[PDB]
């Protein structure tokens, strides 16, 4: 609202949120009054060689407008700029990647004259610096202790939950999970991962299973998964700066490094 | 599950993690192929069906097995099934004698428990066994191990209830050997001064062995660090004094028995707070014991199982009642203690599941005249012979409670159960008639629901 | 509209929305139903807390059952009570 940019860039690290708070924020769109007659989701991280063809016929679908197969795309581009040029539009781009024009996909830069206003999102922030939208950044923080823990409650099952959730009496399963919540650092997908592997376990192993989980994290379940959602943003490195990564992993948990 | 996963480490499908066994437990019973089943979750079982598509898996996998377990076999299967196989488990059997000798060069696992008229084997048995790796003789009346110098990849043993009377030098030889059990043996005399000739062993265990390191000299345990859990089994203080300064071999005792002890007059767990990993106590015919003393000192170990027996000379056991150690016990048994008379305390224990008591005919009562019932998950209560019991405690929730047994208690004239308590988890109550007709109850209710219901007399 | 979808032996994790399925909420009356062989992909679905555990049948339920698959012939072998036969 407040922002006189009307690019608004968003960063922070993978599955930390950033789809979902554009989903909340989506959502909650309909509650207030705006301006904005068209609200635009699209989802540009299907591929990094910038699938033009499918945000094309998002954005035709959103506006009504009759999609056509064989037209060419460059002259869809010059329509749907000429269609988005006379509505006050909220477009909100999902994890882009790399620098790629608006204009080619059909997209007008909007400018200080007009009301529109574009949101974006990415896990690097050379590419937001690069949509010039270098001054409505924001870092996507962590979410904290409190947060974290009762996210991770809502994850677990109550046989499991009315185990630990209780307070006034100290038992060694409260400290465990404790040692568990922490150990996921506020990250909300880590946490629902974790949490949907640990919704199971019973009082015995709590003990066994938090020591293990602070030391090696390959043996719980889903975290491959977690691991190649998030393995991309390593492969997008040289191989010089992927060697130079792997180096800095060899200095003490919880540290830091000059 | 403590077998098994320790099973699945020495056969090395773990890299030397047991929580990742506990996972591949938790995978195989959350796919339903395994089931927890028992008192507490760590006892689980296979179904039917289930195993009997494991033994179709086995015969369709090239991996053939000869397994034979719990058909009350009389005589062992000949060594020509046994020459194919990788592993052989022919356990809860009544095998009486071994002769042939195999000629199994890929058989890596054996497994010959609960064989109570096995008792004899084939001298030369363990020459061809190159590739074994666990190895099992528990439950089993033998008295002698014979030659094992060709096992080149064993890491586990287990002699665990058997009469084993001394362990071949050959043992010295295996330097691969990761894993001792040798608890109840009643027959063992041989000294563990030769323990010090292997290196790279993880665990032990003398607990309740009839010869164990009854002073200083045996003590020569420092050799191997690599140890991580030992069992010990002490017969004199000194053991105790000589245990008692910091270093990793003394914090190692996770279960300690006390048996035949000398100079065993008073034990302190302020002692035993050298220990962090210390949770099993068992005490056998100590005659010096006369007190126990249970200080407020909270040692980071939480000790969880407690046996106190033959001991005539012990008076008390002193806890700390606003905040003790024993606050993590899962399990009391005390037997043959006449002269114990304080045992109160007992109300303290919100973590108290099962109770065995024979013959300490010096207990009036297991406790006598936060929020919530003193033994909310208690289970099981067993009592025999207590001539002097004369009640066992005040009305208590036990909502989680199963089993009960009582016998030959003329004395004892009530007990807890009450109509008053919620009885859905209830399947059986055990001890004699007249012990039953006897006892006097605040309900007639409880008379008449408990011995139509899950009584069952003696 | 309110609606009861019954998934039946699903094996692995996927998107609701991917399929079409909206993900029912509080706030809507719509009830999803769904079976599975593991407790695992079934606590994926954010349905760790309708959980029921599929017991087997009783041993007077199995026997009654067995019957049902058995010819009187050989039924009226096994079913007659009170005279004792191996
Ligand atoms: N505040 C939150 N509460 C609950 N779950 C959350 C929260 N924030 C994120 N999540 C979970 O995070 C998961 C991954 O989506 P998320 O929005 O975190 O990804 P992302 O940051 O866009 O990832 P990427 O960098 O891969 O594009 C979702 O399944 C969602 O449930």
């Amino acid at each position: 609202e407040k922002g006189d940019s009307n690019i608004i860039g968003v960063w922070g690290q993978g599955g930390v949120g950033k789809t979902t708070l554009l989903h909340v924020f989506n959502n909650d769109l309909e509650k207030k009054a705006h301006d904005y007659q068209v609200v635009i989701f699209i989802e540009v991280s299907n591929s990094e060689a910038l699938n033009t063809v499918e945000i094309q016929q998002t954005i035709s679908e959103r506006l009504n407008l009759p999609w056509n197969d064989a037209e060419p795309i460059a002259k869809r581009a010059r329509f749907l700029i000429k269609a988005l040029g006379r509505k006050r539009f909220v477009i909100l781009l999902d994890d882009v990647r790399k620098k790629f024009c608006l204009e080619d996909v059909g997209i007008p830069t909007p400018d200080i004259n007009s009301q529109s206003k574009l949101i974006l999102t990415s896990r690097y922030r050379e590419v937001c610096f690069q949509m010039n939208a270098q001054r409505s950044l924001i870092e996507m923080q962590i979410l904290g202790n409190d947060a974290s823990w009762e996210l991770f409650l809502s994850k677990l099952s109550t046989e499991t939950s009315a185990a630990v959730e209780p307070l006034g009496s100290q038992s060694a399963t409260r400290e465990h999970a404790m040692k568990i919540a922490q150990s996921c650092g506020g990250l909300p997908l880590a946490l629902n991962v974790i949490g949907t592997a640990v919704a199971g376990l019973e009082e015995g192993e709590w003990q066994s299973a938090a020591d293990a989980i602070a030391t090696n994290m390959d043996n719980i379940d889903g975290v491959d998964e977690m691991f190649g959602r998030l393995k991309y943003s390593f492969d997008r490195l040289t191989p010089t700066q992927q060697q130079c990564f792997l180096y800095c992993t060899l200095f003490p948990e919880y540290g830091s490094i000059s | 599950k403590e077998q098994l996963i320790g099973y699945w480490l020495a056969e090395g499908l773990l890299l030397n993690d047991s929580e990742k066994g506990y996972q591949i437990i938790r995978s195989l019973v959350s796919a339903c192929l395994l089931q927890v089943s028992g008192s507490m979750s760590s006892k689980v079982k296979m179904h039917h069906v289930i195993r009997q598509l494991g033994l179709w898996l086995v015969n369709k996998s090239d991996t053939k097995f000869l397994v034979q377990p719990g058909m009350a076999l009389d005589n062992a299967p000949s060594a020509e099934e046994w020459n194919e196989a990788t592993r052989i488990s022919i356990m809860s059997n009544n095998i009486t004698e071994l002769s042939f000798s195999p000629k199994c060069k890929n058989v890596t696992t054996l497994l010959m428990q609960n064989n109570p008229n096995l008792n004899k084997m084939s001298y030369g048995f363990f020459r061809t066994m190159s590739s074994l790796k666990v190895l099992d003789l528990s439950h089993t009346a033998i008295t002698s191990l014979p030659e094992c110098d060709a096992l080149v990849a064993l890491e586990h043993l287990n002699l665990s209830h058997t009469h084993i009377m001394r362990l071949p030098e050959r043992l010295w030889l295996l330097k691969e050997l990761r894993h001792l059990d040798l608890s109840v043996t009643v027959a063992f005399e041989d000294t563990m001064n030769n323990c010090s000739k292997l290196h790279k062993l993880k665990v032990l265990n003398l607990f309740r062995s009839h010869y164990g390191i009854r002073d200083v000299d045996n003590l020569n345990l420092d050799s191997l660090k690599e140890l991580l859990f030992l069992g010990i089994t002490i017969y004199a203080e000194d053991v105790l004094k000589k245990l008692n300064m910091p270093r990793p071999l003394a914090k190692s005792t996770h279960r300690l028995n006390l048996k035949y002890c000398a100079e065993m007059q008073s034990i302190k767990i302020s002692d035993l707070s050298h220990m962090e990993h210390l949770e099993e106590l068992y005490v056998e015919s100590c005659y010096d014991l006369n007190t126990v003393v249970a200080d407020a000192e909270l040692t980071t170990s939480q000790l969880q199982f407690l046996t106190l027996s033959v001991l005539p000379s012990l008076e008390s056991v002193l806890v700390a009642p606003m905040s003790h150690n024993f606050q993590y016990i899962r399990k009391l048994i005390i037997s043959h203690c006449p002269k114990l008379s304080n045992i109160t305390w007992v109300r303290r224990l919100q973590l108290l599941e099962r109770l065995v008591i024979s013959h300490c005919d010096g207990v009036l009562e297991i406790v006598e005249d936060t929020g919530q019932s003193d033994f909310p998950k208690l289970r099981l209560i067993v009592l025999t012979g207590l001539k002097k019991l004369r009640s066992i405690c005040k009305a208590r929730e036990f909502p989680c409670l199963e089993t009960l047994r009582v016998e030959d208690c003329p004395n004892l004239r009530s007990i807890p159960l009450s109509c008053t308590h919620n009885y859905w988890k209830l399947k059986q109550i055990c001890g004699s008639v007249e012990w039953w007709e006897k006892l006097q109850w605040e309900n007639r209710k409880e008379v008449a629901c408990l011995d139509s219901k899950y009584f069952i007399p003696i």
